[PDB]
């Protein structure tokens, strides 16, 4: 009696996936590993560094720019970048615009096979006389990497395109058995990778990792 | 095993009264909709324990 | 120990001796005096409260018994010590409101 | 309570500094504890308050998931156009109430974010939820608080 | 015969039989309503070929929620040696049934220090908390009780 | 913990995490080896438990040990009852057992 | 719980009014076998069986769900009783 | 470019240690735990499903010349581990005839083709002079814990249904230790320690557990509209 797997989706940002019925205990058995994978192992892009021309360090402030360096960094951590080319590793985007104009993420100079999923993302509000010149470093990686040239500032990088994963395993009954399992799995992503895609990738990572048990190399058992 | 599927239909939408003595105030009797369970024990919501 | 002793739920060795016959329903012993005595065991017996009072023999055939030694465990006794329950591995923590 | 409560570490010993980077250095050397009262530049601020800045609540939570920091440790988080000094656990509780009542702003009005949640504060939250929001919504909030409370109380240790 | 299969010649159930609620422990018949059948019944008895009879079923069955494996039986009668009972009763049967009750949800456990409680959940061994050597704990006690 | 080394095993990364939180809580003296920190915890009667569902450790140590527990004559089997209809009293005409 | 209970409370000047109304309406739906419902087929309260979705057997759930639509009219002395009964029996035998 | 080394250490059929390193940080748990779950629960096996004893009408009886009561007897047979060599064989009824002043063990069961007793020295009953014990012990294949009260139609009228714990797996622990590629110090060395009853090999158990997990991961392949 193979279980049904149901999918409910709103946009590319969010989805619910329900697997029922499962045998007793299996809701968690599937639920936990997938979640662990979904939060870390799923590949994506993140800003790992930022350099400002007039800024000596993260805690400084920029004349003619309302928001401090740290706030701008916070606006950079929400930047969603997609690499269309599988060979691409590191890409450096440049933004020079100093005008008294509202600045969005759309203003970054376009690069081949690099797509901005959120062009309307706000960075800073510049006024008359204000000047902003920046080079941001975008890299490919997995999970969350803390910040830990010369004036280039290290940035906490969120690689995981999956923003949040939460699962609930609830009791269910098929005929006689009242102890069966219903596994509900909710996934919030940034739109770079659809929830369904992230789920599939996680499952695949797990399977491939189960393949590693295939080729035994013996060793002796120790005794005192 | 078809009978229980019928009982599930009987109690659908219905509620039962649970009461614990002594009934000191009115909340010592409350109405819940029953969820059929295996076992001989009544399962009670934790939050209502205080009133009861 | 002494609880089970004085409650006389269990059988003890009346005199130094050696045990001839052992099974579920009886224990027959011979003492130094050459006294042959058959102790019948009460098995699966309904008490007032409905609990089963059951004597389980702890000694095998051809064993040396000393006066004061336990022949057969009474109900709820393990080796002549009062057994009211089981010893289990407890973890003291909250678990999911259960 | 266990998740909304914040840590006080005495190893910092209330040492005042000038540059935040000095404080980070001293922290990395193993001198000053992660959460300690510390005066850097103008005002008093925690070490981890400077070290970790989060653009998203679920960024902070994602970090916690990776074992970067705990829910009790105190950090800096941007929530609803406001820079907050609250711990990940209080952000979590905030989202718990918010998702439960399905109104984020009103939830932000109901909660007391700067205190560890306990009997009376939770009681007050419930009453205020009964007033400001529906009766049934309040019931849902109750069930949510039940679930998460139990959940955390299991793994709290 | 489906219901009668476990009864011996006298009507008593057989030793070692597994009886659930409703199964007959001892058969008995007693005269119904001064030998007066209701007229509406009398015709339907004839439709089915004279099921009409002097006696009705008073037999002792197994009460709901009860039952187990039959262990002992004791039958005593009037007009037999050494056996005499209260006035008016012809005979008396006793069925001693045994059941071995495993621990279940709702049963009361207690330590000698006064901590008492009922089992509200039975977890599968994989769900249990365990030591690093893999051994699972038997019981999870709430610290708030202390 | 002693035969752990004899069988070729060290301390779990999870045990490290638990020990970090434990010295944060003040149950173990900082700077000492995890080998010894776990001994300190064990001396308090607390160990490191793993949650069988998630495989992750319970944050902070948990008291475990052998406790003698009794099963009591009160038993749910004898205590459950239900009625739709049944006998009524002769005179009072109220439901009767 | 139950959907829109606060609104049902809002529809009346006393809770016990709502109770009486819902109860009586349930009696109506039962006696006439639910054909007199003011609910459209897609608005019909459904129950999940092994076979599939079927009409919810519960009359009170129905009465409440009808009352929430505001299509029902309630109050004291709307009509005389017997006339109402005969009219309802004429419309829905 | 690095595929994790899978190492195996084994002592007899009872116990084994199974290592996989290096793994990504956290994967020691990610792989380790759900395997442990499936091991302790879902691994098929064999256990005594029934007992007949001549002139014994029910479990609560007591056999003349035998020290053990029938309950202690079935409690012993609960510990009997039986290994089926042929995968097509779902049931065996062992026979044990005995008498005289003999101490019966599991070795005393009449041998059956492709059916091996892994603990023949297991104590069953102590008989004295005059004692006679004649048993038929039905052993079946199964999975998990099936209580006696769930029994179907029994072979004989004096047949005594026995609680059956099928899982061959006695214990599962796992250690996750830090390991190095030498640049990366944070990696995961996973070690699964498995004790079984001898009916099934720890490697066999581990393998079919991994198979159960894979076959479950399969279930995510075919979505449905909601």
């Amino acid at each position: 009696k193979a279980p049904v797997f149901t999918v409910r989706t709103q946009g590319r940002e969010y989805g619910e996936f329900v697997l029922e019925p499962l045998e007793r205990g299996f809701g968690v058995t599937l639920g936990n590993p997938l979640r662990r994978i979904l939060l870390s192992s799923i590949p994506g892009t993140a800003v790992t560094s930022v350099y400002i021309e007039d800024v000596l360090h993260e805690f400084s402030t920029i004349p003619g720019v309302k928001e401090d360096v740290v706030e701008i960094i916070l606006n950079l951590k929400e930047l969603v970048v997609r690499f269309l080319n599988p060979s691409l590793q590191t890409v450096t985007l440049l933004l020079k615009a100093e005008g008294p104009k509202e600045v969005k993420a759309r203003d970054f100079l376009p690069v081949a096979d690099v797509e901005i999923m959120n062009p309307d993302l706000h960075i800073a509000t510049l006024e008359e006389g204000g000047r902003l010149n920046m080079e941001v470093r975008v890299d490919r990686g997995v999970g969350y990497v803390p910040a830990e040239r010369i004036n280039a500032i290290p940035v906490d990088a969120v690689f995981s395109p999956v923003r949040r994963v939460a699962f609930q395993v609830e009791d269910t009954r098929l005929g006689q058995r009242t102890d069966l399992d219903k596994l509900t799995l909710r996934i919030w992503t940034d739109g770079s990778v659809t929830p369904l895609e992230a789920l599939n990738q996680a499952v695949e990572i797990l399977r491939e990792h189960l393949t590693y048990f295939s080729n035994p190399q013996a060793a002796a058992v120790a005794a005192p | 095993d078809e009978v229980w599927d019928a009982l599930e239909e009987v109690i659908h939408g219905k509620v039962v009264l649970l009461n614990r003595a002594p009934t000191l105030h009115r909340l010592g009797i409350q109405a819940f909709q029953p969820v059929l369970v295996e076992g001989q024990s009544i399962q009670l919501h934790p939050l209502v324990c205080e009133a009861f | 120990e002494r609880v089970v002793r004085d409650s006389l739920a269990a059988l003890y060795a009346e005199e130094d001796g050696e045990v001839a016959k052992v099974d579920g329903n009886r224990i027959v012993v011979r003492y130094e005096d050459g006294r042959l005595v058959e102790y019948p065991l009460r098995r699966f017996y309904r008490s007032n409260q409905g609990t089963a009072l059951d004597q389980r023999p702890r000694v095998v055939v051809g064993q040396r018994v000393r006066k004061g030694d336990l022949l057969a465990d009474g109900p709820a006794s393990e080796n002549g010590f009062l057994a009211l329950g089981q010893n289990v591995l407890v973890a003291i923590m909250p678990f999911d409101g259960y | 309570y266990y998740i909304t409560q914040v840590r006080k570490e005495k190893k910092g010993a209330g040492l005042e500094f000038a540059t935040p980077e000095e404080a980070l250095a001293a922290h990395e050397r193993g001198e000053v504890a992660l959460n300690a009262p510390i005066k850097v530049a103008g005002r008093e601020t925690s070490v981890g308050r400077l070290k970790y800045v989060f653009a998203n609540p679920d960024e902070a939570l994602l970090a916690v998931a990776h074992g970067i920091v705990d829910l009790q440790d105190v950090v800096t988080v941007r929530y609803m156009g406001k820079r907050l000094e609250t711990s990940p656990g209080r952000i979590l509780f905030a989202r718990i109430v918010a998702e439960a009542v399905e109104d984020e702003k009103v939830a932000w009005e109901l909660i007391q974010l700067d205190v560890p949640q306990e009997k009376n504060s939770l009681k007050d939250l419930v009453y205020q939820a009964f007033l400001r929001l529906g009766m049934e919504k309040t019931a849902r909030l109750l069930d949510a608080l039940k679930y998460y409370g139990f959940t955390f109380s299991t793994t709290s240790g | 015969e489906a219901a009668l299969r476990d009864l011996d010649e006298e009507g008593v159930v057989r030793i070692g039989a597994e009886v659930k609620p409703g199964d007959i422990l001892v058969g008995r018949t007693s005269f119904k309503g001064e030998s007066e059948p209701t007229p509406e019944e009398r015709l339907l008895r004839s439709i089915f070929g004279e099921k009409a009879r002097d006696v009705k079923d008073t037999s002792l069955r197994v009460p709901p929620g009860e039952g187990g494996i039959v262990v002992r039986t004791v039958r005593l009668r009037r007009g037999d040696p050494g056996v005499e009972l209260k006035p008016g009763v012809r005979e008396v049967v006793r069925v001693y049934v045994a059941q071995k009750r495993k621990l279940q949800v709702g049963d009361k456990l207690a330590n000698r220090h006064g901590n008492k409680g009922v089992v509200a959940k039975i977890l599968p061994v994989e769900d249990m908390p365990h030591l690093p050597d893999g051994t699972p704990v038997d019981v999870i006690l709430n610290p708030l009780g202390v | 913990f002693g035969k752990r080394k004899g069988e070729g095993f060290g301390v779990d990364k999870r045990e490290v995490e638990v020990l970090r939180r434990a010295e944060k809580l003040g149950l173990v003296t900082p700077g000492k080896t995890p080998e010894e920190q776990l001994k300190e915890l064990f001396l308090q009667g607390k160990v490191v438990l793993y949650d069988g569902r998630t495989g992750e450790p319970i944050e902070g140590p948990i008291v475990v040990g052998q406790m003698f527990i009794m099963k009591l004559y009160h038993m749910v089997e004898d205590k459950m009852h239900a009625r739709s209809t049944g006998p009524y009293s002769l005179i009072t005409q109220q439901p009767l057992g | 719980a139950e959907p829109g209970i606060d609104k049902l409370f809002g529809m009346v000047d006393s809770k016990y009014r709502l109770t009486v109304v819902v109860a009586k309406r349930a009696q109506q739906l039962l006696r006439h076998g639910f054909k007199n419902t003011v609910l459209e087929p897609e608005e019909r309260p459904k129950m999940q069986t092994l076979e599939g979705l079927f009409d919810d057997p519960n009359a009170v759930t129905w009465a409440m769900k009808e009352l929430l639509t505001g299509r029902l009219v309630f109050g004291e002395n709307l009509v005389p009783e017997d006339r109402l009964q005969k009219e309802m029996e004429r419309l829905y035998p």
